């Protein structure tokens, strides 16, 4: 498996993902050392978190708004 | 010989590189196959024998896709030269009558043996030899006897022998299938005045020969090109006389009395109705149980009558 | 692509190729349609590579060599335009319009 | 030299290869052959110049290209039909069945992103992931994660190189790689006052480096010794590392 | 939108390019700066093959060599959506101001010297 | 100071009136089909003509603007004008009729695999 979530750098609609990703990557790789994380975007996009299971199978959800703590809940839902 | 994706492209001069050589081809069947062959960018060596008759095969393609060589089946060196550079070669050959210089033998047996010997000496991939319907080794039409001998010789040497046996053909300017219907001053023959068999349209013959001449995995198979449905008799004359003139006028003469016209036929300037045709009027399609057809090469040849509506319609009354 | 040949012609009066990428093989040159033909269709270029070796080197004791190529019978200017070339180092004897070689002596 | 003359030429916008900078080229084409290249103008990235290797891909293009699929019988290497080679590949895959953690694809040197997307997606669709690069035993992470894109690439602006106070280069010879980056280095070095040092390979580059060893211990010594003063004291410094 | 007088199926199939023509680097002179160009791509199988008889380059693109010359990029793109095919625009690139004292021929204490 | 089959050019305003006008055009363009088969001696039948005419008008069922439908009406009535007599010839006339399949051989089955 490997996960991938890419972030706008506008202040609106990304500050949940911003202050998530400034904290929780050490939670992710020390939670999933085999699963490979990548975060790769700056410019104006929509906040979507995108997992892929280990046999060619995509999965996604948008990550609209929760100041924190449901961002990780929707991430854990994407693991499930 | 190795190639790229498939046959059917979408534009002329998107040329293939396949270098074909078609024997005969001045007359009837060899029009439409080189018309299908130069349409899609293939180099054609078409040899000939008469200079004034070879001209109307040039406009099928533009440049380098039609070429003229001065073959003659007597000359070894001419056919030797003719397929030095070729990649595939078909021979539609053989008059439906002897000349004043040719037997029925050695117009598709040793005439076939010379060119197939040139094929073996040149290692030409994909040799295709047409041969007649009902090509037996029995006597009664020595035409058919000779075509059976020709198929035997083309299988003696050269296992690269895709033999194709078309039925009686059906197209514009049909030599002895519809010219004896269209002009037809008094079509009079067939002692058995019915009891013929399968017609096949000519552009379907050409499409069959085109779809065989390029694909592989068909070496040494023999084909017979069946009529689509009807295998019908001389009752199609009635459908020919469905056009309003009904001038067909079959007078069903006795057999040995009919020979004299054919024995007249050798003396004439132009060919008429030589007696192996008269003997084939007693035959039918001895249809091979095991020979691959249009359904094998993925075609459906067109039916008789609705195509005959187009094919004979200069010849109406009003 | 197969085995056939007709040994009746080299490249030109010069034996090998005239320049980069000017071949003289006939099979790649589509030997399909050279047949029934004389080979006396025109191989007439004498390959001017050979014709500078025909030409003798001209000497000028100055430093700048004028080249025209124009005749001394024509009423109009017909040679290549007036290029002034240098004869300074030996070797650079090459009027780039004619190939006449100009050496300083 | 004399191959063409510029009105025959479908002058065509394109992007450079053979350098990571993605230089600003424009291809002169005669229609099948490629005649030459011209560096187009692109003011941020390498405004007027080309890497000199990139100027002569034309003689590297039309010389020995693969025009057809080739298969080996074995030390006997014949060309063949496209569909034949495809069915041979699929049949060999069915023969070996490399199901799990196998079929090592590897990122080549000079490809496109879209082919690499097809590569990664086809490998992950086939069942595993093993895609590395050309590097001599880089069958391992590049020791900076694919997370946080800014960590990865040359994340300072190429124009801001001539806005840098003093930089130092480690593990690279920027004359040998990205020569137009070297051109902007020299442009800054003649414009402004820059303290430049190489650490690692012994290089002759035309902007007066001060080489400080060929060893990692020399690197850490030079960092803690005097560039810990310089880079902290300087205003917007840069620190450039080789691949 | 249906095309009124465009008999091809260009409008669904090809990618066209709106671009400012680049400033040539060989000559100085800037007349190509003041246009806008429409160009159909060669992303094709047709894509100018090689002839075998004489050896020209017979193409298969019926609209290989064609250039509009427009005035404004938005007028260009309003035409491009009006006749209606898939485009891609490409932004030009200027040359940036740099102050050029011709007197740049003076130094303090410094190693390197020039012409 | 003349016509040939009364070609008129005057585009109305309302889309209902243009609807009725194209409808009557469709009637004449459909009625002339045995006259077409007489005039050009095609192989196919008169119902082939009729289903292809219906195909051609269903090509532009969902065109919005009446100010596009005007010149579509002009093109339709004008090609009716050039078909109702012998201006067009049968070589010119078969450019509407992709009739036969056997010209193509085996070809693209609209799969990606057989683009290669
Ligand atoms: N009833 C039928 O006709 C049927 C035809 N076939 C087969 O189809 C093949 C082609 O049919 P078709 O198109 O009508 O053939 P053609 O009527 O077109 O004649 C074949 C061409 O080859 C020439 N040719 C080749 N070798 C010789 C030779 N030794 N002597 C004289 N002429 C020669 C012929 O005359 P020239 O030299 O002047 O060019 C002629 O131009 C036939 O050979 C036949 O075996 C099979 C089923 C029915
Ligand atoms: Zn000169």
């Amino acid at each position: 498996r490997e996960i991938r979530f890419h972030l706008c750098q506008n202040g609106s609609s990304s500050a949940p993902l911003r202050q998530f990703v400034k904290n929780q990557i050490g939670a992710f790789q020390k939670a999933n050392p085999s699963t490979k994380v990548l975060v790769r975007e700056a410019n104006g996009v929509k906040p979507i978190v995108f997992a892929r299971f280990d046999h060619g199978h995509e999965s996604k959800i948008g990550l609209d708004v929760s100041s924190e703590k449901e961002v990780a809940e929707r991430v854990k839902s994407l693991i499930e | 010989g190795k190639t790229l994706i498939a046959k059917g492209t979408g534009g002329r001069s998107s040329r293939t590189g396949y270098t074909a050589t078609v024997f005969g081809a001045n007359g009837f069947l060899g029009s439409y196959l080189t018309a299908k062959l130069a349409k899609h960018g293939t180099t054609v060596v078409v040899p000939y024998r008469e200079e004034m008759a070879k001209r109307h095969l040039k406009v099928t393609g533009d440049l380098g896709v039609v070429n003229f060589l001065e073959m003659d089946l007597r000359n070894l060196e001419s056919i030797d030269e003719a397929v030095r550079h070729s990649d595939i070669v078909v021979n539609l050959i053989g008059r439906e009558y002897e000349t004043k210089n040719f037997n029925y033998y050695d117009v598709h047996v040793e005439g076939a043996r010379r060119i197939a010997e040139a094929v073996k000496k040149h290692n030409i991939a994909r040799y295709i030899h047409v041969s007649a319907f009902n090509a037996e080794i029995d006597s009664p039409s020595e035409f058919n006897h000779t075509k059976g001998l020709g198929e035997q010789v083309t299988k003696d040497i050269v296992p690269w022998a895709t033999i194709v046996r078309p039925a009686p053909m059906f197209g514009r300017e049909d030599k002895w299938f519809l010219d004896r219907m269209a002009r037809s001053p008094c079509l009079v023959s067939a002692n058995k005045f019915q009891e013929t068999s399968n017609p096949v349209h000519v552009i379907d013959v050409a499409a069959a020969l085109e779809r065989i001449c390029f694909d592989d995995s068909t070496v040494a198979q023999t084909f017979e090109l069946y009529g689509p449905q009807k295998f019908t008799q001389k009752q199609i004359i009635d459908m020919v006389s469905e056009t309003l003139r009904k001038e067909v006028r079959h007078i069903e003469l006795p057999k040995a009395l009919y020979q004299a016209y054919t024995k007249a036929t050798q003396a004439i300037w132009w060919p008429t109705y030589s007696p192996d045709q008269v003997e084939r009027q007693f035959l039918s399609q001895k249809i091979d149980p095991s020979a691959k057809t249009f359904n094998d090469l993925d075609l459906t040849p067109m039916e008789l009558p609705d195509l005959m509506f187009k094919l004979i319609r200069p010849y109406r009354v009003n | 692509i197969p085995e056939e040949y007709t040994k009746q012609a080299p490249n030109r009066d010069s034996t090998w190729a005239p320049a980069q990428a000017s071949k003289t093989e006939i099979y790649k040159n589509n030997m399909v349609r050279f047949e029934q033909k004389d080979l006396s269709k025109q191989p007439m270029p004498y390959a001017g590579i050979e014709l500078i070796a025909q030409q003798p080197v001209r000497f000028v004791h100055g430093n700048t060599a004028v080249c025209d190529g124009a005749n001394h019978n024509g009423p109009g200017a017909q040679g290549h335009p007036k290029i002034f070339i240098n004869v300074d180092a030996p070797g650079s004897h090459a009027c780039q319009y004619c190939g006449t070689r100009y050496e300083k002596e | 030299a004399f191959r063409a003359r510029p009105w025959e030429l479908k002058k065509t916008e394109s992007i450079d290869v053979m350098d990571a900078v993605g230089s600003n080229i424009r291809i002169d084409s005669k229609g099948v052959e490629v005649m030459r290249v011209i560096p187009r103008v692109h003011e941020d990235v390498n405004e007027e110049w080309i890497n000199d290797k990139s100027r002569f891909a034309c003689d590297g293009l039309k010389t020995q290209r693969l025009t057809t699929p080739l298969i080996r019988v074995g030390d006997k290497f014949v060309n063949a039909t496209w569909d034949d080679a495809l069915s041979t590949i699929a049949k060999a895959y069915q023969q070996k069945a490399p199901k799990g953690d196998e079929f090592k694809a590897v990122a080549g040197a000079l490809v496109e992103v879209e082919s690499m997307v097809a590569l990664k997606d086809m490998t992950n669709a086939l069942g595993s992931e093993n895609t590395t690069t050309d590097t001599p035993n880089g069958n391992s992470a590049p020791a900076h994660g694919i997370t946080f894109r800014s960590n990865y690439l040359f994340n300072s602006s190429i124009a801001g190189i001539e806005d840098a106070d003093a930089i130092l280069l480690v593990g690279t010879n920027p004359r040998r790689e990205a020569a137009v980056m070297n051109a902007r280095i020299r442009k800054a070095w003649l414009r402004q006052e820059l303290e430049i040092a190489s650490v690692g390979p012994t290089l002759d580059a035309t902007f007066d480096v001060a080489e400080l060893g060929n060893t990692h211990a020399d690197l850490e010594k030079a960092l803690s010794g005097e560039f810990g003063e310089v880079l902290k004291n300087a205003k917007n410094p840069l620190i450039i590392v080789g691949s | 939108e249906i095309v009124s007088g465009a008999p091809a199926e260009l409008s669904r199939n090809r990618v066209v390019r709106i671009y400012q023509q680049a400033k040539p680097a060989t000559q100085s002179g800037e007349y190509g700066t003041f246009a806008w160009r429409l160009d159909w791509d060669i992303v094709d199988v047709a894509n100018r093959w090689e002839n075998d008889l004489i050896g020209w380059q017979s193409s298969g693109d019926y609209m290989q060599a064609t250039q509009m010359k427009f005035t404004s990029k938005e007028s260009a793109i309003k035409f491009a959506n009006k006749q209606g095919w898939d485009f891609y625009i490409q932004e030009p690139h200027h040359r940036k101001f740099r102050v050029k004292q011709y007197a740049n021929n003076f130094v303090h204490s410094y190693g390197k010297l020039k012409h | 100071i003349a016509t040939a089959f009364a070609e008129t050019v005057k585009f109305s305003g309302s889309k209902q009136e243009l609807q009725k006008r194209t409808l009557a055009l469709y009637r004449q363009f459909l009625r002339g089909a045995p006259t077409f088969a007489d005039l050009y001696e095609v192989q196919f039948s008169i119902p082939t003509i009729r289903t292809k005419i219906r195909q051609e008008f269903e090509r532009h069922r969902f065109v919005d603007d009446l100010s596009i439908q005007n010149v579509l009406y002009a093109k339709g009535h004008m090609e009716y004008q050039e078909c109702i007599n012998f201006w067009k010839q049968q070589a010119q006339f078969l450019k509407y009729f992709p009739e036969e399949d056997d010209i193509q051989g085996r070809h693209q089955p609209s799969n990606f695999v057989d683009k290669f």
